[PDB]
């Protein structure tokens, strides 16, 4: 129920399914960004998985544990986006980061662009690990998107 | 609601792959909800 | 973003 690897966050009532976002189950927590869930219970097959550790400042939520995902962006090298869209399996795009320059210091971030539904879907070092959460930006003048790449503290 | 989760793959970083998107240099502020802004 |  809490095997590694990237999954689909879905909703449902009486109908159909929709993907609200992507999250990483690493040593038996599963990381998303808040907006994905609003911080709310999750489903895993049979399993329930309980809010653990969140900061909506942050806009993330760790389930069953804390924060587990402590790899930091080298602030030099490309990354690749694991993009997992709604109705799309896994692919890997790779972008040399920019930043966003805020009053308490420099943050990636990747221009990459996707549904609003391929929140939290993992951005990777080169050795696979992550580091950081798509899907927290803006949205630049023309339209196109910038998404920080979101890490939290383990 | 049913809020619930699905296997979708494992996190492996690809060899060869795309490289696309610029690397944009932004002013942003962080508000206490977890909002990016543009500084205008 | 098909800002989240």
């Amino acid at each position: 129920e809490t095997t590694d690897g990237v999954y689909r966050v879905m909703t449902r009532r009486l109908l159909g399914s929709t993907q609200v976002g992507v999250g990483v189950m690493q040593e038996g927590v599963f990381h998303t960004m808040w907006h994905v869930t609003k911080g709310a219970a999750l489903r895993s097959g049979e399993g329930r998985l309980d809010p653990y550790w969140g900061d909506v400042k942050q806009d993330l939520v760790s389930y069953c544990g804390p924060w587990k995902l402590d790899a930091a962006w080298d602030g030099l090298s490309e990354v690749q986006l694991l993009a997992v869209p709604p109705g799309e399996r896994a692919k890997n795009i790779q972008t040399l980061p920019g930043i966003f320059k805020t009053k308490d210091g420099d943050i990636g971030a990747v221009a990459l662009d996707y549904p609003a539904g391929t929140s939290g879907s993992p951005i990777l070092d080169k050795c696979g690990r992550v580091i950081g959460l798509y899907g927290n930006g803006v949205v630049i003048k023309n339209g196109s998107y910038v998404s920080a790449i979101t890490q939290g503290k383990r | 609601v049913d809020m619930y989760i699905e296997r979708a793959g494992d996190i492996t970083w690809e060899k060869d792959a795309e490289v696309t998107g610029n690397s944009p240099r932004l002013d942003v502020a962080l508000d206490e909800s977890g909002d990016f802004s543009l500084v205008e | 973003k098909g800002k989240r």
